[PDB]
């Protein structure tokens, strides 16, 4: 009937999607036409979100949903098998992501009892779990990967490994990987009246003045641009504000267009003018 | 019995059946839902109001890369532009000689591109005096031709002879101009036609000395002989009989021309000399070629101009502005910012990557001074789009851009690996 | 081919038209359906705006045009003719309005010459015509007239007699009828960077709080208030900025929602939320 | 004496130097007049290889 969320793979040759009824279906588009390629049933209750991983590990592809648990299809030849399973929160799960590939394979989770967790890959099929408890009040339903930015000798970097998340209590807090082990609320981020929707982070076009969107029941989008010169200084931007609720936010790769979902069942694109204030090239649909 | 959670779930989360979504993905297409798809997912894909039909052919990307040098970057192997030699004319072969883009180009080719003697003397008193000049008739012999059938044209409409002299004056024809004055039996004017072309104040102050005069009760006088005088006097729009009042039925290029060929007012910069014009006229809204002298009158202040123009219109191509830049940058032309040419060069190398010609894409990405991000972009660009960089594209786009041996191997190698799980 | 601007008759009756093929077309929707009546032509260029007068004078309707020229149609009896004739400008004449019926019978006309006249009317069938030269520097596109507000005898009050107007100098100059006899004016609003294209005077829901709306090539909406009456402040509120000009705007009645005329050869409706931000209540078409 | 005509053919043909002299043609500036003879007197060392076009109207500018 409703779908929830759909994303395209990495190399745009699949196309997984999910929809309510609990069934996570992976459609190939080669030449613009869909064709399915399985029916990965598993969940308990509808699904929310979806995202593909790096083709660097294979084929991975992960959906969470409202039956408290997320899961892992791997591919081994048309195999497509779940490896592993996760049910590490009590509440619905309204969110997945994947680390930018250079941290390594990791997971986050933010599940609607208010928790976070983060599924990290080992050698084999193990998977260590670092958790956030009570990271958002009444629950959480968006999680956003930081960029992956760098920072005289034989090493990878350690990365500032951050990522934004908003939630049920209007804060859209950014987290930290403490150089220790476990993750941190470097910041919150107050400036909507009701539950936040969906927090995207810009790609960087190689630009150091990292963006972030967001958009939620009071139907209105911000965009909190940041000049960290070493502290925490978000200062949000009113992008529009409709009289519905606006459901999603995703950022277009070059140009950084935002795709504004929500409203009245209509999409719009905008683009920030080489004035500063943002507009809507067009209505989708 | 099934329907009693989609609804509480459906509302223990505040979603209304008006949920929507979408969200852009690598290539750079957005998945909308509509019900068109096995699975309502509306696949459409981004437009790239880019509108310039050559862009399209290999032809021009591979000619035009021959006129480069790559070198890589000062902090890593990611090539980036040394040397190019690019002139707005290279462009005009590509086009049609009757569209305004013809125009918009040929005008920066002669505003712009550089001009030369064919031949080595070097009075640099002289040389530099002849470019001069040869700049000026190149431009003005272009704006001859704007206004050819505009003037041309009203002449037919002219029972008074005089008046079709001062007509022939403002196609800067003086031959026929003069021809015209002896045939009419108002020869004097054959003479000072024959001075106009030069600069002698005798005549000057001959010419505005009587202009005076003839404002004190010496009526029944043509208002052609005394507009022909005045383009004697030297500034014929700040004059004391002045030829202002034209703006009425003469396109502004029609006067600018004048200032152009009689308006030499003083012996200067011809930069400075047109942005005189500019100040006594204002020019026409939305306009290419209006736009493009203000930027070529706005001498050092050129990007400070630049910024403040494109913020108030669309009639510059995104792909023109870039090719401007590009073009004043590498001839010393004029002044431009680091940060501001690349922030133009994201702007045309992100059209061409919605239009999937990433050939294209990755050479404008070449011309990124910030080596994070040129190395950034590169990396990523070729990552996603190996396979379409391949085989027929020319078979070579990458060596010819001289990109890293080991970025080719191994973005290569992860996509045969990537379909390698596939099959 | 196209109409330019067409207005409703005040008791909802007719429903006069124009267009570039300079005919001014009075129709009639009884019921919902339209019904020609007359053809009034008579202008040498297409026509511009229209405006009906006030049913307290009989039945007039006045339109100017690229011609030069403004004509008034009377009516006697089916009889529509037209009554007077003005051509006291140079240029062509792109609007014209009516002043609120108290005023008397006087239509405000804005040249492209950059004047403006004022056709007072007088017992018979005459017309007196203070006019106000280089009123804006290039011309002058709309014209709106300032609500009739009222200020121990027999006496019809004397009014304010304001009335606004947007031009190609991109200024938005306010103006009033001086107490000797001659308009001067009140106040200059300088926030359009290119052409004004319309200005509507909002009607006054018999609050005090007098507001004023503006579109211009820039692609921006605003809406000028005045906190308190007899304080010279006119604070500018940005509605929005399209990619595209904006054509048109007019005041709904009640509640004070601005139809917006432009951009995408669509139109939108606003109402300021409880929160002073305006929103878009719906798409039209 | 059809400068005009003599001036566009010229451009048109893309010889465009020649436009700029037949500009300065109809004046007296000797910096030209000498950069013309000058030429002329180097145009006879080894590089007889001109149009006797080109050359007939740089004597035109000699004087």
């Amino acid at each position: 009937d409703m779908i929830h969320d759909a994303q395209m793979d990495y190399y745009g040759t699949r196309l997984a999607t999910c929809s309510s009824d609990r069934s996570v279906k992976i459609f190939d588009v080669r030449n613009g036409g869909q064709i399915l390629i399985a029916d990965l049933r598993g969940h308990e209750g509808p699904v929310w979100q979806v995202a593909w991983a790096h083709p660097m590990y294979g084929n991975i592809l992960a959906s969470c949903s409202y039956d408290r648990k997320v899961i892992i299809w791997r591919e081994e030849n048309g195999t497509w098998e779940k490896s592993h399973e996760h049910a590490g929160h009590d509440s619905s799960v309204n969110s997945v992501c994947w680390a930018p590939h250079d941290y390594g394979l990791i997971l986050a989770c933010g599940s609607s009892d208010g928790a976070i967790s983060l599924l990290t890959y080992t050698g084999e099929g193990q998977w260590e779990v670092k958790k956030i408890n009570n990271a958002h009040t009444i629950g959480c339903n968006a999680v956003s990967w930081a960029p992956a930015v760098v920072p005289p000798s034989g090493q990878k970097p350690n990365y500032i490994k951050r990522f934004a998340s908003g939630g049920c209590d209007n804060l859209i807090k950014l987290w930290k990987e403490e150089e220790d082990g476990q993750w941190k609320e470097e910041q919150k981020l107050e400036a909507h009246s009701d539950w936040v929707r969906d927090v995207a982070w810009a790609p960087s076009i190689g630009l150091p003045t990292s963006t972030i969107a967001s958009c939620s029941q009071d139907g209105r989008v911000f965009i909190w641009t940041c000049d960290d010169a070493s502290s925490n200084t978000w200062s949000p931007k009113l992008l529009h504000k409709f009289n519905d609720v606006v459901w999603h936010v995703s950022w277009s790769i070059t140009a950084n267009i935002l795709a504004v979902s929500g409203g009245d069942n209509k999409v719009t694109l905008w683009k920030e003018s080489v004035d500063g204030q943002w507009v809507c090239i067009s209505d989708v649909n | 019995d099934e329907i009693d959670n989609a609804k509480l779930i459906m509302k223990e989360r505040r979603f209304t059946a008006s949920y929507t979504f979408a969200k852009f993905s690598t290539g750079s297409m957005l998945l909308t839902k509509d019900i068109v798809g096995k699975s309502g997912v509306s696949i459409k894909r981004l437009p790239t109001e880019l509108q310039r039909k050559f862009l399209f052919d290999d032809v021009y990307l591979d000619k035009e890369i021959e006129k480069v040098t790559i070198e890589a970057r000062k902090s890593n192997p990611y090539p980036q532009i040394s040397e190019s030699s690019l002139l707005f004319k290279d462009a005009l072969d590509y086009m049609e000689k009757t569209s305004s883009d013809y125009n918009l180009w040929k005008l920066s080719s002669i505003l712009f591109d550089p001009v030369s003697y064919p031949y080595k003397t070097d009075n640099d008193q002289v040389k530099m005096a002849l470019l001069k000049k040869e700049r000026h008739c190149r431009l003005t012999s272009w704006i001859v031709s704007q206004i050819g059938p505009e003037i041309e044209e009203k002449i037919r409409n002219s029972s008074n002879e005089i008046e079709q002299i001062f007509l022939y004056l403002l196609l800067n024809d003086v031959v026929r101009a003069s021809k015209l004055a002896i045939e009419s039996k108002n020869g004097h004017l054959s003479v000072l036609i024959s001075y106009l072309g030069s600069n002698d104040p005798r005549i000057r102050d001959l010419a505005e000395l009587q202009l005076q005069k003839w404002s004190t009760g010496g009526c029944s006088i043509d208002k052609n002989i005394s507009k022909i005088y005045k383009l004697l006097s030297g500034s014929p729009f700040e004059g004391l009989f002045s030829l202002k009042e034209l703006e009425s039925e003469f396109s502004w290029l029609c006067l600018l021309n004048l200032t152009l060929c009689y308006g030499q007012i003083d012996e200067y910069s011809l930069e400075s000399l047109v942005q005189s014009h500019l100040d006594k006229f204002s020019l026409p809204y939305d306009d290419p070629i209006g736009v493009i002298f203000q930027l070529y009158a706005a001498n050092e202040n050129t990007e400070k101009l630049y910024k403040e123009v494109r913020q108030r219109t669309n009639a510059l191509d995104v792909q023109f502005c870039w090719y401007l830049i590009q073009t004043l940058r590498f001839n010393g032309t004029r002044v431009f910012s680091k940060e501001t040419s690349d922030e133009a060069t994201f702007a045309f190398a992100a059209q061409l990557e919605f239009a999937q010609l990433h050939g294209h894409s990755l050479f404008v990405s070449c011309f990124l001074n910030d080596d994070k991000a040129a190395e950034d972009t590169i990396k990523r660009l070729v990552m996603r789009e190996i396979t379409l960089l391949r085989a027929s594209t020319n078979d070579h786009i990458l060596n010819r851009l001289k990109i890293p041996s080991q970025l080719i191997f191994n973005a290569q190698a992860l996509k045969d690996r990537y379909e390698g799980n596939y099959l």
